[PDB]
């Protein structure tokens, strides 16, 4: 399990691979190469210049979970086979129909088991049967490397790295843009975009991807927590008859 | 004043709130 | 081989829409080129341009998202002596909150939250001073500018609290170290006691100006993705709101102690 | 629990008021 290998490294769970946890790394990996070979100090040495160069990205000298991850992880078919579309996501509403899916309680957060559910899904739309041990062996690879606080959940801007979520469209709009034609050619583009169901008002993901997407032009990538509290303050001043959806008619007038 | 201009208030507006 | 102007131009080139990545289509097309550059005798093939990609996302991708940004094309191709962004790396890490914090607070000098063009051209000029170069006031103006470019994600012309983070390479959170598992009295006093020498520099006893923020930004980050400038400000006042009981304005060790359990 | 408990706690309740 790569879990087990990292922890048994991070002896002291100090989130890296360091001074002598480093040196007993790779005299493991000196015996597990070649079984056959006696262990000297050139030896780890040298294999230690060698992988350090491939795979220490942060250049501190160190390993930490990810570093580690890329040695072992991208070797393995059906891991690399997660993050494989021919199709690049490049609309948030998108992104959100899967936040909103997998957010199984509606918690603001993905959970290991909400994570593996997902897992499970992905497996089956490319046909795959994985073994159920490397099933939860990949689950906890991933809360491992891509919970970057370490409480144990996945937030919004965790599943958006993990599905290479790309969050250009709203930057491509221009403030020179100011004529009364070019501010309606924009609008339409921008409703156009988020209204996927092409109802004419934004529902459910529709929202979410458009709040997503506004509060990222003025903050940093927002949280799930986040999302949910700024979705109700634009229904709360833009759902002016209260359907809980965002017609094209209220978010011009919410814009001007 | 292009419409980004009004979305970019929108969201200043609501970090604020 | 390489100098500053070149690195840019296949720079601009591959972050084709100017966002501030190569990622998706830009990096396959970017590995693509990689391959001819290396073996131009050799076919491209789906594996190859896979095998190069792995291999130099490995070595380079230092932020570990699948893309690069400007300082990892920079690391991979650019010379050292070329590298104008190693203005901001000193020999020391910067691993503490609260020395990142004193230069947000001087920088953010208004505490509007953002860092503004003005703002940031009085950064890079103390930063030339601190090299002992004096550079002309229209260069300043043109790396102020450049800088903005680079470093401004969202495209407001402001940098963010994470933005200058970034720029200064801010290590890890100290607090993260810490585990669950340390149940025991003496563990729960040996840690609480640790995390307050760590943000009490200025060893008063007492959490003061930049030893709050750090301790706040650090907090919060514990358990959402990177605050803004305008959060930390608010998180910052909730936390005296609720802790600052002698209304110094300051955090002593009695008051969060209270405030933790 | 440990100490990180208490400072995890704190956060997620500033984080919701
Ligand atoms: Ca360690
Ligand atoms: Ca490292
Ligand atoms: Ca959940
Ligand atoms: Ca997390
Ligand atoms: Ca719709
Ligand atoms: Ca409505
Ligand atoms: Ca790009
Ligand atoms: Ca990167
Ligand atoms: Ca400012
Ligand atoms: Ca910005
Ligand atoms: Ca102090
Ligand atoms: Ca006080
Ligand atoms: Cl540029």
């Amino acid at each position: 399990g790569f879990l087990q290998i990292w922890q048994h490294f991070d002896a002291d769970d100090n989130g890296y691979i360091e001074g002598k946890e480093l040196d007993d790394f790779f005299r493991h990996m000196l015996k597990k190469l070649q079984p056959k070979d006696k262990i000297t100090d050139e030896r780890v040495q040298q294999i230690k210049k060698s992988f350090m160069s491939a795979y220490d990205a942060t250049f501190d000298g160190r390993l930490q979970i990810e570093e580690l991850a890329n040695m072992i992880l991208p070797q393995e078919e059906n891991f690399l086979l997660i993050f494989r579309r021919e199709a690049p996501l490049d609309n948030s509403v998108e992104f959100m129909k899967i936040w909103r899916k997998y957010d199984a309680d509606s918690s603001g957060y993905i959970s290991a088991a909400e994570l593996k559910n997902f897992l499970k899904d992905l497996f089956l739309q490319h046909k795959k049967k994985i073994p159920p041990n490397k099933l939860d062996e990949y689950t906890d690879a991933m809360m491992k490397i891509f919970d970057k606080n370490k409480d144990g959940r996945l937030d919004l801007n965790d599943l958006a790295r993990i599905l290479a979520l790309q969050e250009n469209f709203l930057l491509q709009f221009k403030m020179d843009a100011s004529s009364q034609v070019e501010r309606k050619r924009d609008f339409e583009k921008i409703f156009a975009h988020y209204d996927v169901s092409r109802t004419g008002a934004l529902e459910g993901p529709e929202v979410d991807g458009f709040v997503k997407d506004m509060m990222e032009l003025v903050r940093p990538s927002i949280s799930g927590g986040d999302l949910d509290k700024f979705r109700e303050c634009l229904l709360t001043h833009c759902d002016m008859n209260k359907d809980g959806k965002i017609q094209k008619s209220e978010l011009a007038l919410c814009l001007g | 004043s292009g419409i980004i201009g009004n979305l970019r208030h929108m969201a200043l507006d609501m970090g604020n709130e």
